[PDB]
């Protein structure tokens, strides 16, 4: 019986109190969207957990039975209340067949219009119980809304549960480990969660960590094609291995002429002989002692010797001693395990060893001699081999048998496999294959390599087995694992809309309204055969949007396509003009940052402080790097702002040429700063000190307004030397004459273009009022610092592979010696992650210098004087820039000169008048269809030809595309008329 | 050089990748591979805005007239060949002068046939239109008339440029021949982007070889 | 990369989109203009000086 | 050890100091004192059932009482007058707490 769960089954994870903060955790909880099961006493598994959802009218439930078997035979949970005193126990009480009351016991605490929901689990002994009462009226099914269960009350049992069932209209559920992310109030309660486990939508909102995300794409896993079956690979060598003829054996030999069997074309069956209690010790070190039954190795010897108790520990790889010295040693990288048994019972003067050699041999080496001792042939020198002082008669002065399994893992034809069953071989599925020992993903598929008959298998540069010859059929097999990459969800915003898209990378369709496309198979998107300008980028070219309304998915438009009218005599000529300003903001400072060894780490440690000791200049290092980080952000303020000596200030009069500048002009109402200044920082908001800058708020205030005020009051000159006043309309004039126009189109056009300006600052001001997307360069360097600084605050909460990550709870529970090990690991840990920290912050200070110094050059070229780079201070042709203050950041003022209406006008690239080549001193010749005339580059000002703006020279039959015409020379009518 | 190959790697998927265990002890070590793979992802979409930075500065695609009357300068070695990609002799001769472990290469948002529509529209409107398609709206212009305010821009008369136009023309020409010849027989030019291919698959295969090493 | 990506887009949006003032900026001699042309992840430049 | 002049000399490895800032060590307010914050004595174990007790049972009756939630005051058992002797052998006596 199927029934939708909008947000029910959550509690409270822990007893932490959380304020206007989204906290993500993984815990048993019941899966949104999940049916639960409706009712109306069936024993219900409890698997991973239950969530119980009641709905009681005249409290017909009293209790439940939780437990694994439920019937008397282990502890079982029982909870009833006889309307005057609950008692509530796991009691081993004498339950009936069907445990009910009349109308060993370790805990002692014998003391529709509402739903009732309940969470019954007990995790590390401690049972947990939840409830909730709430009313509501409707008896169709779960109501609209969220609770989550609070915990009342902890009960110490410590009983197992997988069955339960209810004694007596209810519901019940399942608990699952999955991720979820939950949202606190400013009250501290829990007001809605998201499940990421749903749907793409909530992994994009969980791996953003709000319930808000914005529209774009983002990765959130990796799409894993799992196995589909288990493909067991094994060579044909049956014949089982005599290791009876090595354990049950009557026979061993001594050390000093230790015997060692070559095994192959064996099965070794592990099981008879781990599971038997007649090893003492198994030691294993290249392999484990419960995981010999799987693997398979190629060949392997087997050494029987005989060693005294004492010396048990010196069979071991990077060992000394006597035997370990001159008798027999092991290899300082031995693989395998070593047998010892308590042969007191098993295993007399016939054990030998030696005590006098020239040096130590080789490990697994083979020495016999029973002669030459070292000082004292038949003089004092003589036998240098003793006995053991063993004898029938005769706890560590008795005899230890052992037995070394040296497995030798190198690469050859496998002979000696362990018990494992061959399965049919499949194709192009990728499956967990196991090829003698060798296990992973991928497809098989019949290649065309041509081995050689003594070459097994081959190898890629990753050192990875490329191809594995069949054991039982000689063939030669491809291992390719099939498809993976990352998850990529297409949001338009939740804002706007719940259905996203899928996009999956490289994965062809096959394998996975469904389309294909070059980055891979699409689902959740309609293909769309037109184009349009998208936002959202997928990959090569495609692109999605939301539009009437559903997901379209399409080819990018590479823009509007204009074919331009390109020829041989046609040209347009600008004849109106929009004064339009860009926002360019560009970041230049950070937060100067300072953070110590000590008190980062583990701050006011002397344990801690020791042990740094003996890790050098690091923290010298890591303080002098942090310190001129933070003078090179001061430095960047500096070389960015202090670039005027002195300090000029506005006068009374504000007649700027009608230019509207309070908006600019700083407001000493709060801070001396601009109205549009004082938006941005309205719009714009441990061993870790945030160090004041050398120019703080008001300093960096008053030093922008002092540069603006300067600009607009002076020009250039007050950055090219002593401030020289301008008027404001000669400044206009000489910026219009730095890009090719004259000053009298603009003293023509000036009450125009003083409005124009005006309602320019009027919508600069709505834009930056309004769309937060200019401050966005800003936004996100504030945010990367927080976010660094966070990641270094939680790694703090990490434990880097340790016990825990508090190290006050660490020193006070381990011991000296262990906890030496531990503040190690966790030395190690936490200096990785603040030099990780302090590589990526020298490199934004890097990239912060780079930006800065390209916005000081702006700013000493461009307001400070004028830049005449095309595209260097906006769009078009650059007039002026007027710097603003900002967090962390400059705004600049672009005020360029961008063309508005033009026309087609016939043009010549000269013109003749008698014989001679005419040229124009600065403009174009242009002509409107039966008057010649000659205008501006960048202005359509058309005026008659005069020798002020052309000159007579050459001859006019070797320029090609000039034609004829009549000059006008300002001095031939003074002559004449 | 302009952009590196997207090389976006999964930190898990690169260090120990499909095991659920080694997953498990890589999340005691914190967010150092998260931070990670979002760096990484980072550095990835810094390349793809550094691609956009330098190549979609422009929003309109121009495209030339049938007839290519540029005043007798060839342009067919620098204009696309429409005859097989959109990509011109020049571009076509650099494409053949120069030629799976967690580790995948994203393809680049602007492929190698939209980054040739790209370099079409801005040399094409380059050469229609002077500087007018990047100031304002492209106010197409006489090339000669071009040539002539470059040469004004710089110091010297364009009475010159239109007394020894066939001679100018001639040696433009004759240096894009030459062009075509360097760049067909000495491929040392395009040596830095080599060098710099091969840093990155330099880098590529230590970073493999690494799960070699032990 | 990003560092010379910046002086290759302002050399393009200086040579190619306009034309650079700046002796020895787009090649040896008095510049005159540039055109780029389509190279695997890069871009290469024809200066006319 | 002597002077802030003389701490800039030793931990800038010289013994002339140019004219700048220097960041010599850590101004940090060590604690005072130790708080120590938990919760009431309430929930206190019946050990007055065993520790204070009356009655108790023989060896062949010896009965297991599991008693949960209890508070091990130890310190009247240490210093019992009442009980003659207190033998201790798993843990040291002064540490039974
Ligand atoms: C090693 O030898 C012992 C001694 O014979 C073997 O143990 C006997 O085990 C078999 C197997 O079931 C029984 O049928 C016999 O009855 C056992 N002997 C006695 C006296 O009860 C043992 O199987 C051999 N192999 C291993 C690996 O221990
Ligand atoms: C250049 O364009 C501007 C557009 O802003 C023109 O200004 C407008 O003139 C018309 C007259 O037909 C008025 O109706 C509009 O209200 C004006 N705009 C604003 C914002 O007030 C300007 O006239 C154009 N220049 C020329 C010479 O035509
Ligand atoms: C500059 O523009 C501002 C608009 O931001 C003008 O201020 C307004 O002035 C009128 C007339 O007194 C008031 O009715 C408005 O309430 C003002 N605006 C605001 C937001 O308060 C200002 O007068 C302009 N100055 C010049 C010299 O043109
Ligand atoms: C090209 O420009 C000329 C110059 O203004 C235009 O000639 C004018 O036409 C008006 C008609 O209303 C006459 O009153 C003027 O005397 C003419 N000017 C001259 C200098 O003769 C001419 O009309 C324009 N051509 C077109 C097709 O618009
Ligand atoms: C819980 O299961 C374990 C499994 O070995 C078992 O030993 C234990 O006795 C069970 N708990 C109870 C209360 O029986
Ligand atoms: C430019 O091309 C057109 C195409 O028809 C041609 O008529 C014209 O003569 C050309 N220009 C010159 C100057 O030859
Ligand atoms: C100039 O002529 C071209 C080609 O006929 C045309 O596309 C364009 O719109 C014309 N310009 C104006 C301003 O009408
Ligand atoms: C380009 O050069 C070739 C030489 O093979 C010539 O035939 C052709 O006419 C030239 N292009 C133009 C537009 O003149
Ligand atoms: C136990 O009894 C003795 C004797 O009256 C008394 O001193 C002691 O305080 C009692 N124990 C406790 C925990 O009060």
């Amino acid at each position: 019986a199927y029934t939708n769960s909008f947000t029910r089954g959550v509690y409270y994870p822990d007893k932490v109190f959380r304020s206007s903060v989204l906290h993500s955790t993984q815990d048993l909880f019941l899966p949104f969207f999940s049916n639960v099961t409706w009712f109306h006493n069936p024993v219900l598994p409890f698997n991973d957990g239950v969530y119980f959802a009641s709905t009681e009218k005249s409290n017909i439930i009293r209790g439940w039975i939780f437990g694994t078997t439920l019937d008397s035979k282990t502890q079982s949970l029982l909870i009833v209340n006889n309307a005057t005193n609950v008692v509530i126990k796991v009691c081993e009480f004498q339950f009936c067949n069907d445990p009910f009351l009349g109308v060993n016991c370790t805990f002692e605490y014998v003391s529709f219009k509402n739903l009732r929901e309940f969470v019954f689990k007990n995790i590390d002994g401690y049972f947990k119980i939840y409830s909730k009462h709430t009313p509501i009226n409707l008896v169709r099914d779960l109501p609209q809304g969220f609770s989550a269960l609070e915990p009342l009350v902890d009960l110490p049992i410590g009983i197992n549960i997988t069955r339960f069932q209810t004694l007596l209209a209810y519901y019940v559920g399942y608990l699952q480990p999955r991720t979820f992310l939950l949202k606190y109030n400013e009250n501290g309660t829990i007001t809605d969660a998201v499940d990421c486990a749903l749907d793409p939508l909530s992994e994009t909102k969980c791996t953003l960590k709000s319930f808000t995300v914005e529209k774009g794409i983002y990765q959130t896993s990796n799409f894993r094609v799992q196995p589909t079956e288990s493909i067991v690979r094994f060579p044909n060598i049956t014949n089982l291995c005599p290791f009876g003829e090595v354990f049950n054996a009557t026979r061993f030999a001594s050390v000093y002429a230790w015997n060692r069997k070559r095994i192959s074309n064996c099965v070794a069956d592990y099981s008879v002989l781990y599971n038997s209690a007649s090893f003492s010790t198994f030691k294993c070190y290249g392999v484990s002692p419960t995981k010999l039954n799987d693997l398979c190795f190629t060949n392997v010897y087997a050494d029987s010797f005989v060693i005294r108790g004492d010396e048990v520990r010196q069979i071991a790889p990077g060992q000394t001693g006597k035997i370990a010295d001159y008798n027999y040693k092991l290899p300082d990288d031995f693989t395998g395990c070593v047998i010892a048994w308590n042969s007191n019972n098993l295993d007399n003067y016939n054990y030998l060893y030696r005590l006098f050699r020239k040096s130590n041999l080789k490990p697994f080496e083979r020495d016999i001699s029973t002669e030459i001792y070292q000082a004292g042939e038949g003089f004092n020198c003589y036998f240098p081999l003793q006995s053991y002082g063993f004898q029938p008669t005769n706890v560590g002065y008795q005899p230890y048998r052992v037995v070394v399994l040296s497995f030798e893992l190198l690469h050859a034809p496998a002979t000696v496999c362990g018990p494992k069953k061959s399965t049919n071989l499949v194709k192009n599925k990728c499956v967990n294959f196991n090829f003698n020992g060798l296990t992973g993903t991928g497809v098989l598929t019949e290649s065309n390599k041509k081995f050689l008959p003594f070459q097994q298998f081959g190898r890629d540069i990753a050192d990875t087995t490329d191809a594995v010859r069949d054991p039982q059929t000689l063939e030669i097999l491809d291992i390719t694992p099939c498809s993976f990459g990352g998850v990529s969800v297409i949001t338009p915003g939740t804002n706007t809309s719940n259905e996203v898209a899928v996009l999956y990378q490289d994965v062809n369709c096959t394998e996975v309204n469904v389309f294909q496309t070059r980055a891979g198979c699409l689902i959740g998107a309609e293909h769309v055969n037109n184009s349009y300008e998208c936002d959202i980028p997928i990959g090569a070219g495609i692109c999605a949007s939301y539009q009437t309304q559903s997901i379209i998915a399409y080819t990018m438009s590479l823009g509007a396509e204009n074919s331009v009218a390109y020829s041989n005599n046609s040209i347009a000529i600008p004849t109106n003009f929009t004064i339009s300003v860009t926002t360019e903001i560009l970041p230049v400072s950070m937060t100067k940052t300072s953070v110590d060894c000590t008190m980062y780490i583990c701050g006011d440690s002397t344990e801690c402080s020791n042990l740094l000791l003996q890790y050098g200049s690091f923290c010298t290092q890591l303080n002098r790097a942090l310190t001129g980080i933070a003078v090179e952000q001061d430095k960047n303020t500096q070389e960015v702002f202090a670039q005027v000596k002195q300090i000029y200030k506005t006068p009374p009069i504000k007649d700027f040429g009608g230019f509207n500048f309070s908006q600019i002009l700083p407001d000493p109402s709060k801070s001396k700063r601009s109205f549009i200044e004082d938006l941005l920082f309205n719009k714009v908001t441990n061993g870790l000190t945030v160090l004041p800058p050398l120019l703080t708020d008001e300093m960096i205030a008053q030093y922008t307004s002092a540069l603006l005020a300067g600009t607009i009051t002076s020009g250039w000159t007050f950055g090219a030397g002593a401030a020289l006043q301008i008027p404001f309309a000669m400044q206009m004039a000489y910026r219009f004459n730095g890009i090719g126009v004259t000053q009298n189109v603009l003293y023509e056009n000036q009450k125009l273009i003083a409005n124009q300006f005006n309602s320019a600052i009027g919508k600069i001001q709505d834009s930056l009022s309004s769309t937060a997307s200019a401050l966005g360069k800003l936004q996100d360097v504030v945010n990367q610092n927080a976010q660094a600084l966070n990641t270094l605050v939680k790694q703090l909460s990490s434990n880097f592979g340790a016990i825990s990550s508090v190290l006050n709870d660490i020193l006070s529970r381990l011991d000296p010696p262990e906890a030496e090990v531990q503040i190690d690991r966790l030395i190690t840990g936490r200096l990785q992650s603040l030099q990780t920290y302090v590589t990526q912050q020298l490199i934004r200070a890097a990239e912060i210098r780079a930006s800065a110094n390209l916005a000081a050059t702006k700013m000493s070229e461009c307001v400070l004087g004028q830049s005449k780079r095309v595209d260097f201070c906006g769009k078009g042709y650059h007039l002026m820039s007027f710097p603003q203050s900002a967090p962390h950041g400059v705004v600049f003022l672009h005020v360029t000169y961008v063309p508005a209406q033009e026309k087609n006008f016939t043009t010549a690239p000269a013109i003749c008048h008698d014989g001679k080549a005419h040229f124009p001193r600065e403009g174009v010749f242009v002509s409107n269809g039966t008057h010649w005339f000659v205008t501006q580059r960048n202005f359509y000002e058309p005026q008659i030809i005069t020798t002020d703006n052309t000159f007579v020279s050459g001859n006019c039959d070797v320029v090609i595309g000039i034609v004829n015409n009549t000059v006008y020379d300002p001095l031939q009518p003074e002559l004449d008329s | 050089p302009v952009s590196m190959t997207k090389t976006s790697v999964d930190c898990t998927m690169y260090i120990c990748g499909d095991s659920t265990e080694c997953s498990n002890l890589l999340l005691q070590y914190g967010s150092f591979c998260t931070q990670l793979n979002r760096a990484l992802t980072g550095i990835a979409v810094e390349q793809d805005k550094n691609t956009q930075e330098v190549f979609a500065q422009v929003k309109q695609i121009y495209k030339t007239p049938p007839i290519k009357d540029f005043g007798g300068f060839n342009f067919s070695q620098i204009l696309p060949d429409p005859s097989k990609s959109k990509r011109s002799f020049i571009e076509d001769l650099l494409f053949n002068k120069v030629t799976f472990n967690g580790l995948t290469v994203l393809p680049p948002l602007l492929t190698d046939e939209m980054i040739a529509q790209y370099t079409s529209a801005l040399l094409a409107g380059t050469i229609t239109s002077g500087w007018t398609f990047g100031a304002g709206a492209a106010l197409q212009i006489p090339f000669a008339m071009q040539m002539a305010y470059r040469f004004n821009g710089i110091g010297v008369t364009q009475n010159v440029l239109y007394e020894n136009q066939k001679l100018i023309a001639n040696q433009f020409n004759s240096a894009i021949g030459k062009i075509q010849d360097s760049l067909s027989s000495t491929a040392s030019a395009l040596g830095k982007l080599q060098d710099v291919v091969n840093q990155n698959a330099q880098a590529l295969n230590t970073l493999v070889k690494q799960l070699s090493s032990n």
